[PDB]
């Protein structure tokens, strides 16, 4: 988003009210160690919730004198860090080597989740009312959810690449062979419970008569189903901040830059927390030369250099120190491998860059550039 | 024994335990080690809350046994 | 005869080939321009990857067809 999203945000924000009879500030006394749970007593107190419009006075921790927007946007961070905590059982990665964030099914352990839910609606759309960002990134199907448009098929590729060419295979090609039958079984605390998408349960097989409704409860259940209570409570804060029909301009994409940015990456951690492999490490030429063409790269390079090794371009709550590739945690890496004259290589699962011994800093950059620019992501 | 104790980031870490020691010691050990305070953690095994009026024993874990735990909320 | 061979960024290469030049020579071309090595990519015609061992002709590719270069790096 560019140009047609500037204007378009700028005939969002001009439409947003604020009534007369509400307090010039809305105060906050914080405790950093306590942010979640001090935010959570106070903003779910108020009378009313328009006061969450009035300008942010925040002071942690007895700290007298800071800026206030500069405390305000360091507000939104230390309060995303915590809703989006995974700990919680509110939200979680939608995978375990990536780190955009779904409702947790289970949230319910915590009885109070709704609750939650509510009030991280309304921090999001105090972000987005107060112009700031929060930090974290949610699924494509959470931003259609927002907006109210159903889920498809097709919005599972951006999720699950994997489970989506083999539902897409079951569309194409017939599924008798296998005794494929409308049971799906969900995993808790390494346990199984086993659950049927309709009544009649295990007896039917998937065949080409029942073949779409079957890929139809798939999706239902893995996107939308069972985290109906919580969503609506999220809507709900949400939409106490902004209103409904007016958030209706954006689509999701822009929905996703309109609540979190681009989702810049924290170089110097992400430097700090790589392994080298091979021959390399942090003093050698070719690596000095390669953090140096990160660091001049603009940001949106240095995620997608990011995603061409990972797999992703979201990074986790902790940073870099606690990256998984698909067999547990694993550091970003980067290995000696091939000659001068190759492009560099990944492998997605184990976060893997496979950097050639360039012999110039120019050369690196070259091929660096031409490799990520030239592989694509969906 | 050996026990694990996942989170839900994935972060298994691992515990020194006795098979005599309850629940609320567990919680100790894993607020020696990552510093989560044991009132605010909810521990599962095999599907289900470990109730710290009970035993490990009780529970019937065993050596290289999986734990999970989840955060509690506290709530207005 | 002439070609073209689109890149994903939308670039376009103009090259100079021949009915017998195989497509690892297509390749070959590529990597002078461009500095890719032939291991590295894959071209595509019609939808359909293109063989090395066979030449341009029995792809029916004709003068200024368009192929398509794919960079070859990533896996698993």
């Amino acid at each position: 988003g560019s140009r047609d999203y500037k204007r378009k945000y700028e005939f969002f924000r001009r439409k947003l009210k604020k009534q007369n009879d509400i307090p010039n500030k809305f105060e906050m006394k914080l405790r950093r160690a306590t942010v979640l749970e001090d935010s959570y007593r106070r903003i779910m107190g108020v009378k009313r919730a328009d006061f969450l419009k009035a300008r942010l006075w925040i002071e942690f921790d007895g700290e007298k004198g800071l800026d206030y927007g500069g405390v305000a946007r360091e507000w939104f961070f230390l309060i995303s860090k915590e809703m989006f905590n995974p700990y919680y059982g509110l939200f979680e990665y939608s995978a375990t080597d990536n780190y955009t964030l779904q409702i947790n099914p289970n949230s319910g352990i915590n009885p109070d989740h709704l609750s939650y839910f509510k009030f991280i609606g309304r921090v999001a759309g105090m972000a987005v009312y107060h112009g700031k960002l929060l930090d974290g990134f949610f699924i494509r199907p959470f931003y259609k959810m927002m907006l109210h448009k159903p889920i498809t098929l097709h919005d599972m590729e951006s999720v699950d690449s994997e489970y989506y060419n083999s539902l897409r295979w079951i569309l194409e090609n017939d599924p008798t062979e296998l005794d494929l039958r409308f049971i799906i079984d969900e995993e808790l605390f390494g346990q199984t419970h086993q659950h049927e998408l309709k009544n009649g349960g295990s007896e039917i097989v998937v065949t080409n008569k029942n073949k779409k409704e079957y890929i139809y409860l798939v999706i239902q259940w893995r996107f939308v189903n069972r985290i109906q209570k919580q969503m609506a409570a999220f809507k709900e804060g949400f939409f106490e901040l902004i209103p409904q029909d007016l958030i209706k301009i954006f689509d999701e994409n822009e929905l996703e830059l309109l609540m979190s940015g681009l989702g810049d990456v924290d170089v110097n951690d992400w430097r700090e927390h790589t392994k080298y492999k091979n021959g390399y490490s942090a003093n050698h030429q070719v690596i000095q030369w390669f953090w140096k063409a990160v660091l001049m790269m603009d940001s949106e390079k240095r995620i997608r250099l990011l995603q061409f090794v990972t797999g992703t371009s979201r990074v986790p709550m902790n940073g870099f120190a606690e990256l998984y590739g698909s067999n547990g945690p694993q550091s970003f890496t980067v290995e000696q491998w091939g000659t001068p004259e190759k492009l560099p290589r990944a492998h997605t699962c184990f976060n893997r860059l496979d950097l050639p011994p360039y012999e110039s800093f120019e050369e690196l950059w070259d091929k660096l550039q031409m490799a990520i620019e030239n592989t694509q992501g969906f | 024994m050996q026990i694990f104790v996942k989170t839900l980031t994935g972060k298994t870490i691992t515990l020194e335990v006795e098979p005599s020691d309850t629940i609320e010691n567990v919680k100790a050990k894993i607020q020696d080690k990552e510093g989560i305070p044991p009132d605010q953690q909810r521990l599962i095994f095999a599907g289900k809350q470990l109730e710290d009026g009970r035993t490990l024993s009780d529970y019937n874990i065993q050596k290289e046994s999986t734990l999970h735990l989840v955060l509690r909320l506290r709530g207005g």
